[PDB]
């Protein structure tokens, strides 16, 4: 509904439709493919 | 070859003298930032403000699956928000004993309107 | 194991520990690092050893610091980041005692993985 | 020529005016001056000042200064 | 090789993350059904000002 | 810009299309949101408010109003 | 004890690395020949032998996976049944509606 | 050992700021007098006559260095017959010390050692393989999400109810059907 | 601050005469850096900025006490219902 | 893929029993910023950049080869700093073949 | 001579130089954006004069984009190695070159100068008529910059262009990495010329394409369509450079090299082809959304394959090797960083989480974190790996681990947050916002006065 202090929210907050629903879960869907994605290519930074 | 400056900062370990740094170039950008905004006290941060506000979010069930969702989390494991223990505005240092007297009296007003309503549909 | 399985041309050091040595250097001095485990002073040369007399392509490692201070160093002889120490000591203890690197590995993922699970759940 | 080998051979060989520098630092000076100096103008312009009290522009308190 | 101990702490790391997702839906599927936060016939207009 | 952040909604408001936006609200409330497309001097400055009531209150209220 | 000394003594024999099966097409060294280079060398890092690395990175996988079901079974709760929903008096008036 | 006391000697402090005097005390804009001096300033510093008033790309000074003969002036190298066969001596830079200024001792050991490459072809190309499909598999496993989502917003719905929204500078217009 | 000479797993190869050479000191000597107070200050100050980084300073809370006690009142009072655990929780 | 020149075991095969890998040093040596003298004019202080330069220096073998100082790229092949006309003459890139004709040679 | 010289490296010095003035310039706007927004109310400018913040973001944008980065990556460093890296003597076009560093302080010139004279308001960098063509003539002037700067830009794609005519050596990756920008430029500016004139036309000359039954969606399509192409035109310059650098400071050979020129090859290609994901809220049709999407999804496949060839040049290097160089660490930080701005590129690419995202400070954030971050610090890398051979002193950043930790945790500070209140959600080009955004917005303004503290350091 509104925004409030210091909150992540990350991906979305408070829906009230199905589409919006649909949009937090598509990008919580994609969030561990993304951590995924840039552990496996961080941890090899290195000499 | 260097000034003194860079003499100094150099001869010390870099990490005895990072971590000061870091803070210490935060801690003026904070100070820079506050130096125009002393003794500000807007209305809207005063504390009959923030009651109204709290009685629009009941009367509207704001962010309602945000506070569902918290009670869930914190039921199931260690749960921290930062909006719990931190000010949400900076003028926060200078409004300690700030208050709107006209909007207290108003509001008093209305609560006591308010009940006398809700008596009448109870009927 | 580049020095025990694949290449027979390099020297091959002695463990003198699997554990680094700490030590306090000073900046603007040099120091010089035992490549050979069989110094009696330890991590550095003792003028004794093979990396003093320079026998069997054992030589002095020379290391010296930015800045005083503590500094792990290599006791295994055969850290990557040698003189100083980078972990490579528990690797070739695990090497050297597979079954006592489980179990320290099992021990240590056990406890990443409760305080990681813990905090987010 | 030797001098002529080294482009900007002066600076290169450490001999250049400083004034070039000075220059330099006061063009880059300048430049900056067009962000702020528009800002102060206009906010006098169209308010009578040349910059703003934080939050002058909402409701403050009676002791709020 | 190496290489594959990140792949296997980024699918660790990411699986919390799917955990979490998991136990959000839980929750959502909840909220219409037994949550009291959720409320009906509560919300009246306030009209022109 | 026509945005609702919990409706789910962000369309814009483009002279010649007139765009259609289909909608279903699940949950009565206040849902808050601002133009999201830089339209001027006062594009911060028009927000967009929609009070979602149960169907009775609504007809009672498009009655009225 | 003689227990720990048996398994470990068991582990280390089955590990301990045979020749790698070279994939590139090298010499093969003159017999006879023994150290030639010097330990002031590019160092070569160490790695473990694959069967070495195999245990220890399984342990750590069956480590941080059992951990995480610690974790879960005895420092998390599980949710309790969310409170009853009765009905409730919504507010008369929206402290914003004009008198 | 502190090596900057080595060269200490060579590194007088200086006087003034920025190394010049004030002009009045000593005019460094004006060409040198000196002989063979004449495209410099008195502070050493190339005359805006050489460089830019009389440059001889400008056509000034014209001077065609090359001799009738087509032929410069070339120095020919360090010839040193010997052994029954003529050998040239290569010219070796000077010690580091005399252009740096640190003694050249006590340097550290850095070995010969050829480039450090990348073995085993067959593995090679299998990573490289993975570098480029793994992205490839990720990509494909985002298109039916990707495809799904945008269908349903893209779903004729049986709407009973119509709100016309117009944006205007700076506020919003609503109309919307009167109950009958 | 005059370390102890740790010996090591191996006594024997720490037993020869290290003259000017620094000797083997135990490890809460890294950590601490020969109990340097600038770096126990240092020390002090990363985890003054972590603390910053992930959940806030809370060196304010001090100075918010009355106003987090201001706004929990009215929370209460006005504020929407909270259920159990969620009644720790004010914004 | 390049995995270093290909190696014949009669090659590796040494002439003496005590030969071991040579230990010369490929370190330059210790630098700094290039420091010139106050004396020097603006010719002379050119003349002593010209004589600093590492892409001029060399490490000398056992058998009197030098390895030069080398470079992936031409940009470190100039003189540092640049100078306003660098590659007078063309520099070669030198490509091996198997190829020949035998006017280059003779019986 | 000053401005008469035609030398190709001295005019790669020009262009770095104006970069840096310009720049000036671009961060004080920056710094009165995160001033203003540090809390709600007006700060530093007036309720009366928001016209002036709108003016402030557009100028911000413009001139970073135009004036500062593709200047100085497209322009400073090329100019300077590129003939040496194609063992040539000098750049093909000797009075070329000139001309095109000239024309942009003069385009320069024409823009601060309309500050200053003309009324002060603003329609964003991206010109979205019909706000664009019902402002004042500040607009006028600031068209009349870009066309101006299209010429430099295309000329200076000419010059580059024609080294491969002239290229006595073997065209290395980074050769590869300017000659495909030029080609990317020969092909999108002909576009935003054309596009650009309309405006003009109905600022200037009474044209009615703008207006009802002329579809304003029409700008955003050939404006993206060089939009898009602009942000790789400015980033390929710098994969370019972190190749030279990695490769160098690691003495290892680049591995994959034709992989890595095919990559930049195939991202020109693709980012030829995918504008409309800056369109996807106007209300496209459903075929046009999935095609774009799906294609804009692709783009990650080379632009990965280069970040896994990158990681494996540093690995495995020599030990004994410092490795806190400015340079080293620069050109490390730089994957570090764009993997995040990329992936959350990929995250905004799925039209339907745009739809939240769109207009939002999470778009800010990452292409900030692309830009303001890792194309700053590529080139900052890349000049920094040729001090010795450009020959600049007299300040502290070759060896300097405190500017690099410094400035890479304040960066952070200022554009992390601006992830967390995409989501919250605090739009774009607004200057005024709701109190409860303040934590956030606080935070980020407390990093950018950080970030500018430690710019003086360097002297
Ligand atoms: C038992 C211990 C482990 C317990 C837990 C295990 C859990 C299961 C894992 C799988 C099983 C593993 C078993 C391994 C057994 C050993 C095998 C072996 O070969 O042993 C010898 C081998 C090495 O032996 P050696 O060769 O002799 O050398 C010894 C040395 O110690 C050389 O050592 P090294 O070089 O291998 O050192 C390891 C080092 C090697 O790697 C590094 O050091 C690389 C560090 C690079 C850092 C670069 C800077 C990054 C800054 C980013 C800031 C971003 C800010 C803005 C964000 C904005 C977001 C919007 O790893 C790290 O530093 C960890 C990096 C972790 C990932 C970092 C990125 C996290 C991202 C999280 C999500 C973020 C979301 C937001 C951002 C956007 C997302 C899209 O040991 C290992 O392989 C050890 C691995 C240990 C991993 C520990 C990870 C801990 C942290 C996890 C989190
Ligand atoms: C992003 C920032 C941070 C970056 C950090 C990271 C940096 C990393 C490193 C980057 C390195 C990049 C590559 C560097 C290569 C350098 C190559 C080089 O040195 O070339 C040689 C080149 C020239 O040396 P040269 O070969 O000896 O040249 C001899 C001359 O050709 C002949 O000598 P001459 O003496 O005969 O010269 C003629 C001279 C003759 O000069 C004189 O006679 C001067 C007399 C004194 C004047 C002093 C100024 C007076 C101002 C008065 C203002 C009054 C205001 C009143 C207000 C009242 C209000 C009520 O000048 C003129 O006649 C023309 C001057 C034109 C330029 C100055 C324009 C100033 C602004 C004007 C604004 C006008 C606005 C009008 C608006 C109208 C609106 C209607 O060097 C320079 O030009 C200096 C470069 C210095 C910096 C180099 C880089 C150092 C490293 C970076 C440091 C950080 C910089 C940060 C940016 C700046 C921040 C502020
Ligand atoms: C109490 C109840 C419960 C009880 C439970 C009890 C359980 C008991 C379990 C007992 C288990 C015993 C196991 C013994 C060890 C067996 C393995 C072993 O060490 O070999 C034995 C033995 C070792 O003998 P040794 O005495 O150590 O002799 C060593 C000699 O010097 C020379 O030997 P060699 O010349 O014959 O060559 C051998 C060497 C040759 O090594 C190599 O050539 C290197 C191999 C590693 C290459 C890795 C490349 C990765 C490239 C990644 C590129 C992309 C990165 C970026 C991605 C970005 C994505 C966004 O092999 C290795 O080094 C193998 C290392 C370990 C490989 C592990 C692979 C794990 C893959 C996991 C995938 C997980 C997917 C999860 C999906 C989840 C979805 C939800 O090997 C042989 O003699 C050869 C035959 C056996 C070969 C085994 C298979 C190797 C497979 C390699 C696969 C690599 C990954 C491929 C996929 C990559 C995807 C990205
Ligand atoms: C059919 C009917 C036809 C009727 C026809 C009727 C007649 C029609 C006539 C039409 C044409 C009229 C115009 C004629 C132009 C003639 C050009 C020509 O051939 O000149 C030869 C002439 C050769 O001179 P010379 O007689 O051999 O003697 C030269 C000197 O002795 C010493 O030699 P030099 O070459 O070194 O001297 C120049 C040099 C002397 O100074 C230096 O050497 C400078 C050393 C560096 C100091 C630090 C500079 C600042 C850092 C700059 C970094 C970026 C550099 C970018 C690239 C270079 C930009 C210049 O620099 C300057 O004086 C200017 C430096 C400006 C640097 C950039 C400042 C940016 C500030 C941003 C804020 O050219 C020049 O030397 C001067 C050209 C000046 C052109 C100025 C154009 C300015 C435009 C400004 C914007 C205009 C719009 C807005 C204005 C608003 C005003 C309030
Ligand atoms: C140089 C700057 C730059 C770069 C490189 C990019 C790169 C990308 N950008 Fe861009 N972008 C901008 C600058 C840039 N962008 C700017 C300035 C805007 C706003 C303009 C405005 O609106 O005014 C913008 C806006 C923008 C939007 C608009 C959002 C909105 O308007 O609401 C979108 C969405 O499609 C987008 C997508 C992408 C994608 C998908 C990439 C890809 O290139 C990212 C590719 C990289 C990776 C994916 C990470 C590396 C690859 C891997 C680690 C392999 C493994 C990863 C996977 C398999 C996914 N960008
Ligand atoms: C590459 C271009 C570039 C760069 C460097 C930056 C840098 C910064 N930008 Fe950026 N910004 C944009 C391009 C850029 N920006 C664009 C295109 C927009 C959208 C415009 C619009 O909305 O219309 C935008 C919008 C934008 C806004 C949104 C205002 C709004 O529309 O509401 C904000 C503030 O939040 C902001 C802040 C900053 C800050 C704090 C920095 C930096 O100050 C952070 C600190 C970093 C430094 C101070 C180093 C920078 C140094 C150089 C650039 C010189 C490099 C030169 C050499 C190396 C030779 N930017
Ligand atoms: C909107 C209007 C835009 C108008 C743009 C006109 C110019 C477009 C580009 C023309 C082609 C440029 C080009 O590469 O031509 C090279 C060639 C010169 O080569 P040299 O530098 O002398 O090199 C010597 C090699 N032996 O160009 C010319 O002759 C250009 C002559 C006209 C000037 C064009 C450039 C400046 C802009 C002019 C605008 C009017
Ligand atoms: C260099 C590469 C140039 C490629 C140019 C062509 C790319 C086409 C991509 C496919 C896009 C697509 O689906 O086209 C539809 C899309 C418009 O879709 P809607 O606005 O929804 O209208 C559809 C009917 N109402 O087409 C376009 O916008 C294409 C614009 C023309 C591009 C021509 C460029 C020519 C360059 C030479
Ligand atoms: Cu309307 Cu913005
Ligand atoms: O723009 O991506
Ligand atoms: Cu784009
Ligand atoms: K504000
Ligand atoms: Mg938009
Ligand atoms: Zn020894
Ligand atoms: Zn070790």
């Amino acid at each position: 509904d509104i925004p409030w202090p210091a909150r992540t929210d990350w991906g979305g907050h408070d829906p009230a439709t199905p589409f919006a629903e649909l949009m937090i879960n598509t990008h919580s869907m994609f969030w561990p493919v993304a951590i995924f994605i840039y552990v496996s290519a961080i941890y090899m930074v290195k000499k | 070859d260097f000034p003194w400056r860079w003499g100094f900062v150099a001869e010390k370990p870099f990490w005895v003298g990072a971590p000061i740094l870091v803070l210490g170039v935060l801690c003026l950008g904070h100070i820079i930032q506050t130096m125009g905004q002393i003794g500000v006290r807007p209305k809207r941060y005063t504390p009959e403000w923030v009651e109204a506000t709290k009685e629009r979010e009941r009367a509207e069930n704001t962010n309602p699956i945000t506070r569902y969702l918290d009670r869930r989390r914190a039921e199931r494991g260690p749960y921290y928000l930062m909006s719990n223990v931190l000010p949400y505005h900076p003028h926060f240092l200078w409004m300690r004993n700030s208050h709107d007297y006209e909007a207290a009296e108003a509001l008093a007003a209305r609560r006591e309107k308010d009940r006398e309503l809700a008596a009448k549909l109870e009927a | 194991t580049w020095t025990e399985i694949w290449w027979e041309h390099d020297p091959t050091p002695k463990v003198a520990q699997y554990r680094p040595y700490v030590c306090t250097v000073e900046s603007g001095k040099v120091y010089w690092w035992c490549a050979c485990g069989e110094s009696k002073t330890q991590p550095w040369v003792d003028g004794h050893c093979k990396c003093s007399k320079r026998e069997g392509g054992f030589r002095p490692r020379r290391w010296e610091p930015e800045h005083d201070g503590v500094r792990l160093f290599c006791g295994c002889k055969s850290c990557f980041s040698s003189p100083t120490w980078n972990g490579g000591c528990f690797t070739k203890w695990m090497q050297s005692n597979p079954a006592g690197g489980m179990l320290y590995c099992f021990a240590a993922a056990f406890g990443f993985g409760t305080l990681t699970v813990y905090r987010k759940f | 020529n030797l001098e002529d080998h080294f482009d900007l051979a002066e600076y290169m060989m450490k001999m250049h005016n400083p004034m070039s520098e000075y220059l330099y630092w006061i063009a880059g000076f300048v430049s900056g001056l067009h962000g702020i100096l528009p800002l102060l103008h206009s906010n006098y312009y169209f308010s009578g000042m040349f910059l703003p009290r934080d939050n002058d522009n909402t409701q403050l308190c009676d002791d709020s200064w | 090789r190496d290489w594959l101990i990140g792949v296997m702490l980024g699918m660790y790391l990411g699986n919390l993350c799917v955990q979490q997702h998991r136990q959000y839906r839980v929750d959502m599927k909840l909220f219409y059904l037994e949550a009291p936060e959720h409320k009906i016939n509560w919300v009246k207009p306030r009209g022109d000002l | 810009s026509w945005s609702v952040p919990s409706l789910g909604i962000k369309c814009d408001a483009t002279p010649g299309r007139l765009v259609k936006i289909n909608t279903f609200i699940q949950r009565e409330g206040v849902f808050y949101g601002q133009c999201s497309e830089l339209c001027g001097t006062l594009h911060a400055f028009m927000p967009i408010v929609v009070e979602a009531v149960s169907p009775e209150a609504f007809a009672a209220h498009a009655k009225k109003w | 004890a003689a227990v720990r000394s048996q398994i470990e003594a068991a582990v280390y024999k089955w590990t301990r690395p045979r020749p790698p099966r070279l994939g590139v097409a090298v010499p093969r060294s003159p017999p006879g020949t023994g150290i030639l280079f010097h330990t002031n060398m590019q160092t070569i890092r160490y790695s473990l032998s694959p069967k070495v690395w195999v245990l220890v990175t399984g342990a750590a996988l069956v480590g941080v996976f059992s951990g995480q079901r610690f974790a879960q079974t005895v420092l998390l709760s599980k949710n309790p049944p969310n409170p009853p929903r009765y009905r409730e008096k919504p507010p008369v008036r929206h402290p914003h509606t004009p008198d | 050992k502190s090596y900057y006391d080595d060269f200490k000697d060579r590194l007088k402090p200086g006087k003034y700021t920025q190394g010049r005097c004030p002009q009045s005390e000593g005019d460094y804009r004006q060409e040198s007098k000196t002989i063979g001096r004449e495209h410099l300033n008195d502070d050493g510093t190339r005359s805006k006559r050489y460089t830019v008033k009389e440059a001889d790309a400008l056509g000034y000074h014209y001077h065609p260095p090359i001799d009738k003969k087509g032929q410069v002036y070339v120095k020919g190298p360090n010839t040193v017959i010997e052994r029954g066969q003529t050998w040239i001596k290569g010219y070796e830079l000077p010690s580091m010390e005399y252009t740096y200024g640190p003694k050249q001792e006590d340097i550290p050991f850095y070995p010969r050692v050829k480039l450090n490459v990348w073995g085993n072809y067959n593995l090679v190309m299998k990573v490289e393989f993975l570098f480029f499909y793994l992205p490839t598999i990720i990509v494909f496993g985002i298109c039916i999400p990707v495809y799904t989502i945008n269908f349903a917003q893209e779903e004729v719905i049986y709407t009973t109810m119509t709100v016309k929204v117009t944006g205007r500078q700076w506020y919003w217009v609503y109309e919307v059907e009167s109950p009958t | 601050y005059t370390p102890s000479f740790e010996r090591g797993l191996n006594p024997e190869l720490t037993s020869g005469d290290y003259g000017d050479m620094p000797k083997p000191q135990p490890l809460i000597d890294f950590f601490t850096q020969n109990r340097n107070p600038w770096f126990g200050f240092a020390m002090f100050c990363g985890f003054n900025f972590l603390w910053w980084a992930f959940f806030g300073a809370w060196q304010i809370r001090p100075l918010w006490a009355s106003q987090r006690k201001s706004l929990a009142e009215a929370d209460r009072l006005y504020g929407p219902t909270k259920y159990g655990v969620g009644k720790k929780y004010i914004n | 893929i390049y995995e270093g020149q290909t190696v014949q075991e009669s090659e590796l095969i040494p002439q003496e029993d005590d030969w071991v890998i040579e230990e010369t040093n490929f370190c330059l040596g210790r630098n700094c910023y290039v420091r010139f003298r106050e004396e020097d004019d603006l010719a002379r202080r050119a003349l002593h950049q010209m004589d600093s330069q590492l892409n001029k220096m060399h490490t000398r073998l056992r058998d009197g080869t030098v390895i030069p100082y080398m470079s992936f790229h031409p940009d470190e092949m100039v003189d540092r700093p640049a100078p306003i006309h660098t590659f007078s003459e063309k520099p070669l890139l030198k490509w091996t073949w198997d190829e020949t004709y035998e006017e280059a040679y003779d019986d | 001579f000053y401005i008469l010289v035609n030398n190709n490296k001295r005019i790669g010095i020009y262009y770095i130089k104006l970069s840096i003035i310009i720049g000036i310039l671009g961060i004080v706007l920056s710094y009165i954006i995160r001033v203003e927004l540090y809390n709600s109310g007006n700060r530093i400018i007036k309720y009366d004069n928001v016209n002036y913040y709108n003016m402030v973001i557009t100028l911000h944008g413009l001139l970073m984009i135009f004036y500062i980065i593709m200047p100085g990556l497209y322009g400073g460093i090329p100019l300077y190695i590129l003939p040496i890296l194609s063992v040539i003597t000098d750049i093909v076009l000797p009075r070329i070159n000139n001309i095109s560093i000239i024309i942009v302080l003069i385009s320069y010139i024409v823009v601060i100068n309309s500050i200053v004279i003309e009324y002060n308001i603003g329609t964003g960098w991206t010109l979205y008529p019909p706000l664009s063509i019902i402002g004042t003539v500040i607009v006028n002037m600031i068209l009349y910059g870009l066309i101006i700067i299209g010429i430099s830009s295309i000329i200076s794609a000419i010059n580059f262009m024609n080294i491969l005519i002239v290229i006595d050596g073997i065209i290395y990756v980074y050769i590869w990495s300017i000659i495909i920008t030029s080609v990317l430029l020969i092909i999108s500016l002909p576009i935003l010329n054309g596009i650009l004139l309309m405006i003009l036309s109905d600022i200037y000359f009474n044209s009615i394409y703008f207006i009802l039954n002329g579809d304003v969606v029409l700008y955003q399509h050939l404006f993206w369509y060089f939009g898009h192409p602009e942000v790789y035109i400015l980033i390929l310059p710098a994969f370019g450079i972190i190749s030279i650098i990695l490769s160098v400071l690691n003495n290892k050979i680049i591995f994959g090299m034709k992989s890595m020129i095919l990559a930049i090859i195939m991202i020109s290609i693709l980012g030829s082809i995918v504008w409309a994901h800056h369109i996807y809220t106007v209300g496209l049709e459903l075929d046009t959304k999935i095609y774009f999407n799906n294609l804009t999804l692709i783009i990650s496949i080379p632009t990965g394959n280069k970040i896994y060839n990158w990681i494996i040049l540093y690995i495995g290097s020599y030990n004994i090797l410092y490795n806190g160089y400015q340079s080293l660490i620069f050109s490390i930080m730089f994957i570090i960083i764009f993997i995040i701005g990329g992936i959350t590129g990929i995250i905004i690419s799925i039209d339907i989480i745009d739809i939240g995202l769109h207009d939002t400070y999470y778009i800010v954030s990452h292409f900030h974190y692309i830009l303001s971050i890792g194309a700053v610090i590529s080139l900052l890398a890349g000049i920094l790996l040729l001090k010795d051979i450009i020959g600049y002193y007299n300040v502290i950043i070759k060896i300097n681990k405190y500017f690099g930790l410094l400035l890479f945790i304040n960066i952070n500070i200022i554009f992390t947050p601006q992830f967390i209140i995409g989501f919250n959600v605090m739009p774009r080009r607004i200057l005024e916002y709701s109190d409860n955004i303040i934590v956030w917005n606080l935070i980020s303004s407390i990093g950018s006065i950080s970030t500018i503290l430690i710019l003086l350091s360097i002297f």
